[PDB]
């Protein structure tokens, strides 16, 4: 019963990461969860959103351990605020 | 009259091949045959010149694997040799691109599309790129709500280097030549070390010809096409006829390699070198038509053992054309002292087989298991190479139980 | 080249024994044969070393019968010595018996016992025993209400002979060792008399090895296991890589009994003797994998004989592993010159065959039936023992009809 009403939760607390990491780190969150995405964020306090990595960018890279900064998308980066339909 | 009776004939079923000692697993096997100093294969398959198993499709995978593909008759000669080029002119890395115009619609080019291509760049005298990705986001609409603005192009004489860079930096699959250069076109240029090829890198082709009144402009269309090879493919090479067309073939093009038709007696082998035939091609009957319908028929093993002697006297090649079944019988045919089998029916359904129609996947899949059980084969018999096959390896004949 | 196809080759189904002059009845033949000094067998039967055949169960049913078990590679070294051990160690009449405490309930050992023994003596420092019969009047509870008063135990050093009396005296059929004899135990000891066993009287086990990095560390196990012979088993044992593997073998062990890889021609017969095999195990192809895959095979009848035919000019053993179906067919495989026959799939179904999944039966229905046709067909052609049927008995060639 409370696997049904907790389903639909709304995601407040997404997953990140942070430039530090290695590329390998993302292909983890992603193939644990079945998630496409990890948004990049500068620091584990101000969480501060600075990239996002995704597969079709792991596509682009041979196996590399990499700093994320290197690989993730930074200059043409697409938020919304918080409340938009 | 006496000697009406006298000879013995075995087929594939009748033999076995004895195992020897052996220095070489099967992957360490060399499969590469020169079939003449100008047509060398990796690997000792070809696929039948017949309008069900080779076009270009079939020739450009046959020829990336090592193999060799004939290119079949049953077509004009303009489209023929269109063919041959098609395959010398591939793994190059597209000067002729599908193209569409801003005032076509999605319906268009998902359409263009589906006939495998996944991009569609955007009249007669460069505004936009349509691709597969693009489509998700899309409800047939307009083509002009495409990439239009940020469009990635380089210039005509980048370099492949001058690429898989420019695409891995815009994290793009497509490159246009204000031509086309993809990122499968350049790992293609890779995936495929054992590709036989011309000496000046081209992948190599033949095609096939009869013996009809336009077959001298036939064969000159494919010799502009630079054509490899010519497959002179009849059911009875040993006729007059195929015999004048091979030295007709010969004289006007002295250095032009020639496979000719399906024999299968010593003395019609000779017949045919003595022509000017290159290779000839082994098969006459391999409970097929021939057999019962006319009453010929040769023993394929027989057939092919009786040829090869002949051959090999004047340095000369041959091609098994007939009943392989398993690949255990490409071990035989080849063991036999053929040089190279030729496939038909195996490959007819593949996914580089002409036309859409038994479906068999594509034709890696098959190779890829034929020769396996051929490299199998030659680890039991310790075949370095497809001489020692060919020259060492002894069979043994079986009752059949 | 000319001797390609000389060869000729007979399988079981193209051979008939002859009938001769007969002194002695199918059950008066004697079945031992003596593969080495320190291998003997009681019947010619060996089951394979295959994953879905022989583990230590089987072993131990083939040696009581007079036959050999050999312990399959797939598992770990240390498994593997642990199945020779256990072997090696049976038919002592129990130090590591299976074990419960008065917490436990009664379901604890019904499943315990489901898993086919019949007691459990009853923690890390006996209080009880409890036992089938004493289920039928419980219900699973608690296992603390057994036979925990009229305990009857001998010490540790009773002989059988102290037994089989202290037991018909209690009407038990257990007694614990404060280890455990049983009247199962007892009994067993007797109804094998014709077990195959080693000079200190222990069942002999056989154990395959293959050719990689550990056979090394697998033998020095296998031996310290007390193994009895050490199968090196390969697709193709006339390769050099085989060859090296058993001369290591037999320079480091040089007193160890060896059978080595499949092989079907005098020639590799020679090459695995001069190695260092002591038996040479021949089969290849015998329209199995090998011929529909590879093109290659050779009838197991003329492989028996050919490989038996050198193997005895230096005096060594040929073990016969193939295409044996029917009963006759033992008779003929050992006829032709093999002192040995193994099987597999006759025994992959049985009882003590690895696993629980074609359910057979207790594989003593099997060898019984077997066996029984080996001996019918030695009272025809008269054959006293099995040197009679190997090296007198004639054969008759016979057309397919
Ligand atoms: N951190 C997290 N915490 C909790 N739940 C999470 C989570 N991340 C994901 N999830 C959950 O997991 C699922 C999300 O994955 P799915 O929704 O299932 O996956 P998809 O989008 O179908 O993947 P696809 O493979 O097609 O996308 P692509 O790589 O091309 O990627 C899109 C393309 O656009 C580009 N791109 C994406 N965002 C961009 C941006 N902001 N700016 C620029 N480019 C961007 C990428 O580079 C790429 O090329 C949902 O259930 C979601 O709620
Ligand atoms: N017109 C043509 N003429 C002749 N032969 C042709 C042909 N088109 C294809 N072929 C042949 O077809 C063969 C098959 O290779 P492809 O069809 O290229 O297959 P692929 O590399 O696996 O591409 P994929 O399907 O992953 O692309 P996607 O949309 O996901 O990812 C593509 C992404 O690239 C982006 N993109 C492309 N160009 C862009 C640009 N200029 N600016 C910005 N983004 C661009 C798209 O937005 C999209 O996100 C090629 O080898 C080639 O020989
Ligand atoms: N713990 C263990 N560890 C390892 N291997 C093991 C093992 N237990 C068995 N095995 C193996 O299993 C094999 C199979 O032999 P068993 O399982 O012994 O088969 P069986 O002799 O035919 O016994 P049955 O099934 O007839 O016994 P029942 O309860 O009717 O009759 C038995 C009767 O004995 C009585 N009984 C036993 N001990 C008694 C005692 N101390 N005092 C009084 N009664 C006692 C019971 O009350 C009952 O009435 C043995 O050969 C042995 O190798
Ligand atoms: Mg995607
Ligand atoms: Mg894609
Ligand atoms: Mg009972």
């Amino acid at each position: 019963v409370d696997k049904v009403k907790r389903s639909e939760r709304g995601i407040t607390n997404p997953f990140f990461l942070t430039p530090d990491h290695q590329v390998f780190d993302a292909e983890h969150l992603m193939g644990k969860y079945r998630i496409s995405g990890v948004p990049i964020v500068n620091n584990e306090e101000d969480q501060k959103l600075v990239g996002i990595i995704t597969n079709r960018d792991l596509r682009f890279i041979a196996d590399y351990s990499m700093k994320i900064s290197d690989v993730m998308t930074k200059e043409e980066l697409v938020t919304a605020s918080v409340g938009t339909t | 009259w006496e000697s009406k009776f006298s000879k013995e004939g075995l087929t594939f079923d009748d033999v076995l091949l004895v195992p020897a000692k052996s220095e070489v697993l099967p992957r360490d096997v060399d499969l590469s045959v020169e079939l003449t100093k100008t047509l060398k294969l990796n690997i000792p398959v070809i696929s039948a010149g017949m309008d069900t198993v080779t076009e270009s499709a079939m020739a450009i995978a046959m020829a990336r694997q090592g193999g060799l593909g004939i290119i079949h008759k049953n077509m004009s000669i303009e489209q023929q040799a269109e063919q041959v080029d098609k395959v010398k002119r591939s793994e190059r890395g597209i000067t002729n691109p599908f193209f569409l115009t801003p005032d076509h619609q999605v319906f268009d080019a998902e359409h263009l599309m589906g006939k495998r291509i996944s991009g569609v760049p955007i009249e007669e005298d460069l505004v936009g790129i349509i691709t597969n990705r693009d489509l998700r986001f899309i409800s047939m609409k307009i083509s002009d709500v495409m990439t239009k603005e940020e469009l990635v192009t380089a210039s005509v004489g980048t370099t492949l280097d001058e690429a898989e860079k420019i695409l891995q930096k815009h994290k793009i699959e497509k490159l246009p030549l204000v031509g086309l250069i993809t990122i499968k076109d350049i790992e293609k240029v890779i995936e495929f070390p054992n590709s036989s090829k011309d000496i000046h890198g081209r992948l190599i082709v033949g095609a096939a010809v009869g013996v009809t009144g336009d077959t001298m402009t036939r064969v000159k269309k494919l010799v502009e096409a630079n054509v490899d090879v010519i497959v002179i493919d009849t059911a009875h090479g040993h006729s007059q006829g195929v015999l004048n067309t091979v030295t007709k073939i010969r004289e006007t093009y002295p250095e032009l390699n020639i496979i000719a038709g399906n024999v299968a007696t010593a003395e019609a082998t000779r017949a045919l070198i003595e022509a000017g035939a290159d290779v000839v091609k082994v098969g006459i009957g391999p409970i097929c038509t021939t057999r019962v319908v006319a009453g010929v028929g040769v023993p394929q093993i027989t057939a092919i053992y009786d040829c090869a002697t002949e051959a090999r006297k004047h340095g000369k090649t041959i091609i098994a054309d007939g009943g392989i079944k398993f690949s255990g019988d490409i071990t035989k045919a080849l063991a036999a002292g053929g040089h190279a089998v030729m496939l038909g029916s195996l490959l007819a359904g593949t996914s580089e087989s002409p036309g859409e129609t038994p479906y068999k996947g594509p034709v890696e899949e098959t190779v890829y298991q034929l020769v396996g059980g051929l490299r199998s084969g030659m680890g039991y018999c310790g075949s370095k190479d497809l001489r020692a096959l060919r020259e060492e390896a002894q069979f043994i004949r079986m009752t059949g139980a």
